[PDB]
């Protein structure tokens, strides 16, 4: 049985996508993860090291203003989906 | 048995008995387990506590020869025992580049659980 | 005698302060009035360059 | 002589402890074992300086007595004082031998 | 018949074989390089002399 | 004075027992590390000789 | 001293490589995107 | 969110999400314990995949078991460990006749159900002046934490204590 | 003991990111205490030498002054009641070498045991 | 031909990294967007004489003419923090001693070659802006302002 509370995410996906992904075990990679509903950001690995160099200017701003600055690292998602037409069948 | 096999012509089989006897007296009665040490190589940096509680005083027992021991050989460079003389007499007899000698030479490093030392 | 301290006063350790920090002190101290562009840079402070 | 305030500093207390042993015992190495039942034990002591706050070392060679004459030259031993005077030079008694030099 | 105990028997046995082969190859290449070095004419230095590296300028004063 | 003497005697016995256990445990731990390391050197040295 | 067990750089590198049966060091280049 | 209308909507999402995760985790644990004590085919599957990681040659496909009808309700039944039984076995451990837990499990976790602990959100302190600033600081004792409650929390998160317990069980299984 | 005093020269740099240091058993333990206080970003043993990173804030480094008290030629010892007088009304960091390992000056007074002043971090006069 | 010494060590430039430019423009855009919203905002475009591609006026407000006598690092743009609110310097290397203690934001646009050789310009510049191709600022800003 899936542990670590994995059923919560699967049951929260768009439609009955989690059921098909669990019984069959379909593999997904690339932009499909963010488009399916699992993740919500597409930050590149090169952003994490840079955050350690400009972290001294985060305490000067208020709490709300801190989250706005972190939004500059998120990029856009490309147009690509393999289950665009197969979702209705599932 | 090792001497008879070497005289007859069996070379690969002869080295098997030499390592068997050398490790018998070195590693103690516990030798049937023909494999690497089961994560029991103590004395290394940042030793795991899981393997410390899996042993007892039995592990403390040191091998060696009848009269002397392993510790005695470390201090005195002239001391020795037949278990090492017999094994050393075979590497030079068949050379250093011999396939079988090369295979047996590397086996001792892994059987004793010390391969990869820097 | 003279500059014989490789590890000492020879190597200055003065803090680097940007315009946002310097202006914040003068306005609070009452030395200079608050300009119209003070709040513009407060919401988007400049990126640190010394650590880069 | 040490002042009243000089007897409470850690520097002086540490030196005192090293010098101080049960029964006023001492540690030294034998350097002369020529005369019968006689051995000269060289003991090392310590002292504290309240000016520069540094401790030095000075050797103290003394004579000892041995019954079985087990000790030999260059062998660290233990000595014990006595409340009398025996012989022209003998002023100490052996207890045991810690280390033994080969021959 | 124990299922968990038998699992460790295979893991240890397979790990031993991997080390034996890796060690054999490492020793073969280690000795091969040394043999070539001991069969060539020594290289005689012909570069600039060390005339300026004799005197040094350490920390001034104390 | 007898009452005070008995009270002080109990404190000395308790302190002596507590110190004995602390030293015994600390000394035993140090010996284990040295013994484990010494064994490794002895077996390793014989391997190099071969 | 030569028999001492000290964690060096090459010592750990060899341990990881031994696990791979006969999985090596790899590097990645900077990502240059024109749409950025 | 930045506006009042937008900020209120975020509260609704956080409320439903907090409740769904609690129910999913509670039911997830119930099916995990019963399956390991009843399903016998799980042993073959674990060994097949474990042996296949080193090389595909050691991987074998087991037969599993023939399909059979089930009530699909017994695996999600509540379980409790309560001593009062004057009501004709009111609880009687997990279910009326289900698998029971060891007596030693009555020290850290008084109940087998997965609950939620009230973890603090501010750092603790030892000086009296700093303790007065902590939100959870009662005036009837002068302390910002309960020693009895925190004593058990530290024991649970301890690798050294777990190793000794795990080692003792392994020796018993191997010897007998 | 000599190698311990050689760490101040390498760690006391402004225009630098990482500096090497000779490997030593006692040196490894010292770095652990400093990291807890937030003075060292991190360190790694690279074999014969240890690579230690440097922490900076607004240009200037976190470490501004290092004083070596203990030296190989002598030994400074202070009683529990004497360390308080020495260290008072200050934010400095004094490394204390007690029998039960190595701890800071704040913990030495709590236990009341006689430590040994090794070095000073962020200390004035 | 060349008879000089050939360098061996190649220094890397992380300030003008291709990835770092992503955050530089994003952060700079936010500051300008908020400033233009307010009324009565003026800027300053300081360049160099060699920049022929950029047209310049005859008179320049805030310019102070001084003499050689008693001119120990006199500040030319001392009074340029009254009428203006944003200066965009194009030659930080030349204008380094005057903008040391300026009370206005400086949007300097330097090149990696000068930044590595003259790191002192980092303290005076508040918002760092990249410069693709890093050859001549006169023809560099024109392309950006005339995109598509």
């Amino acid at each position: 049985i899936p542990d670590s509370g994995m059923s919560f995410v699967l049951a929260n996906l768009r439609g009955s996508l989690g059921v098909f992904l669990a019984l069959t075990g379909h593999t997904l990679s690339g932009p499909d993860l963010i488009w399916s509903g699992l993740c919500k950001h597409w930050i590149s690995p090169e952003a994490l090291p840079f955050l350690e160099l400009t972290a001294e200017k985060q305490l000067e701003v208020s709490e709300r203003e801190a989250a706005v600055l972190l939004e500059e690292h998120f990029l856009d998602a490309p147009d690509a989906y393999s289950l665009d037409d197969w979702e209705e069948v599932i | 048995k090792a001497a008879r096999l070497f005289h007859g012509g069996a070379y690969e089989e002869a080295l098997k008995f030499a390592v068997f006897a050398y490790r018998l007296e070195c590693q103690g009665p516990v030798e049937t387990r023909r494999a690497a040490a089961p994560e029991h190589v103590l004395g290394k940096w940042r030793d795991e506590e899981a393997a410390l509680l899996a042993v007892d005083s039995s592990h403390d027992k040191v091998g060696g020869n009848g009269t002397e021991d392993l510790f005695d050989q470390m201090a005195c460079a002239r001391a020795g025992w037949p278990a090492r003389t017999l094994l050393m007499a075979m590497y030079m007899a068949l050379g250093a580049k011999h396939p079988a000698v090369q295979r047996s030479r590397a086996e001792l490093e892994v059987l004793l659980g010390t391969d990869g030392f820097v | 005698k003279g500059a014989v301290h490789y590890t000492g006063t020879n190597f200055r350790r003065v803090q680097r302060l940007d315009i946002v920090d310097r202006m914040r002190a003068l306005v609070a101290q009452g030395l200079v009035d608050a300009p119209l562009w003070l709040s513009a840079a407060e919401r988007a402070p400049p990126m640190e360059l010394s650590n880069l | 002589h040490y002042k009243t305030w000089q007897r409470n500093t850690a520097g002086y207390l540490r030196t005192f402890m090293r010098n101080k042993l049960p029964n006023n015992e001492m540690i030294g190495y034998v350097i002369n074992d020529k005369h019968p039942k006689s051995i000269r034990v060289a003991c090392d002591r310590f002292m504290y300086v309240m000016r520069y706050k540094k401790t030095f070392r000075y050797t103290k060679k003394v004579w000892a007595h041995d019954e079985e004459s087990e000790a030999r030259l260059g062998d660290v031993v233990r000595i014990q004082p006595l409340g009398y005077r025996i012989g022209p030079w003998k002023n100490y008694v052996l207890v045991r031998v810690l280390h033994k030099e080969p021959r | 018949e124990s299922f968990f105990l038998s699992l460790c028997e295979l893991e240890q046995k397979k790990r031993t074989e991997r080390a034996i082969q890796h060690s054999q190859d490492l020793w073969k290449k280690r000795t091969a390089a040394k043999d070539a070095h001991s069969e060539k004419t020594p290289e005689l230095y012909d570069g600039p002399f060390w005339l300026k590296f004799w005197r040094r300028k350490k920390r001034p004063g104390a | 004075l007898a009452e005070v003497t008995e009270e002080e005697r109990q404190k000395q016995l308790q302190l002596y027992l507590q110190e004995k256990r602390e030293r015994r445990l600390r000394r035993e731990e140090q010996l284990q590390r040295i013994y484990d390391d010494k064994k490794r050197r002895a077996v390793l040295k014989d391997r190099m000789r071969i | 001293k030569h028999l001492d067990h000290v964690p060096t750089e090459r010592a750990r590198q060899l341990a990881e490589q031994r696990s791979a049966f006969e999985p090596h060091l790899r590097v990645k280049l900077e990502k240059e995107k024109f749409l950025r | 969110p930045f506006t009042l209308q937008g900020d209120c909507r975020k509260q609704i999402l956080e409320a439903v999400e907090d409740r769904l995760v609690q129910e999913a985790l509670q039911l997830e644990l119930r099916a995990a314990l019963r399956l390991l004590a009843w399903s016998t085919d799980t042993i073959d599957g674990l060994r097949s995949e474990c042996a296949g990681r080193l090389n595909p040659e050691y991987a074998y496909r087991p037969q599993w078991k023939q399909s059979q009808r089930f009530h699909k309700e017994s695996y999600l039944t509540p379980l409790q460990d309560f001593f009062p039984t004057i009501s004709s076995s009111r609880d009687a451990a997990s279910h009326r006749a289900g698998p029971h837990i060891s007596p030693s499990c009555a020290y850290f976790f008084p109940t087998p159900e997965f609950t939620v602990t009230p973890r603090t959100f501010f750092p603790l302190s030892a000086h009296p002046l700093i303790r007065r600033i902590h939100p959870d600081f009662d005036e009837e004792t002068g302390n910002d934490h309960n020693p009895y409650a925190m004593h058990k929390l530290q024991m649970q998160w301890n690798h050294s204590l777990f190793i000794q317990e795990r080692m003792q069980a392994l020796r018993h299984f191997r010897n007998v | 003991m000599q190698r311990a005093c050689e760490m101040v020269v390498s760690l006391l740099r402004v225009d630098a990111l990482s500096q090497r240091c000779p490997f030593h058993v006692l040196n490894v333990q010292i770095l652990d205490l400093l990291q807890r206080e937030g003075l060292i970003r991190g360190f790694k043993v690279d074999g014969t030498k240890i690579d230690i990173l440097l922490k900076h804030y607004k240009g200037a480094p976190v470490i501004r002054n290092i004083r070596v008290v203990s030296k190989p030629s002598r030994d400074i010892w202070l009683t529990p009641h004497e360390l308080k007088f020495r260290t008072r009304f200050n934010t400095g960091l004094w490394i204390m070498q007690t029998s039960c390992g190595v701890i800071s000056h704040r913990d030495c007074l709590r236990m009341g045991i006689g430590g040994k002043m090794l070095m000073a971090i962020n200390n004035g006069y | 031909m060349n008879f000089n010494r050939i360098p061996t060590r190649l220094s890397t430039h992380y300030v003008c990294d291709p990835y770092t430019t992503l955050m530089h423009y994003r952060r700079t855009f936010k500051f300008l967007q908020a400033l233009k919203a307010k009324p009565n905002c003026r800027a300053l475009c300081l360049g160099n004489k060699n920049q022929v591609n950029i047209s310049w006026p005859k008179h320049f407000d805030g310019l102070t003419v001084v003499t050689s006598a008693v001119a120990a690092q006199s500040s030319i743009l001392s009074s340029a923090s009254v009428y203006y609110s944003l200066i965009i310097c194009l030659d930080p290397v030349l204008f380094a001693k005057h903008l040391y203690r300026i009370n206005v934001p400086v949007l300097g646009v330097c090149t990696p070659r000068e930044i590595h050789e003259h790191p002192e310009i980092l303290k005076v510049i508040d918002y760092l802006l990249p410069a693709p191709c890093s050859r001549t600022d006169a023809a560099l800003r024109q392309l950006l302002q005339r995109e598509f």
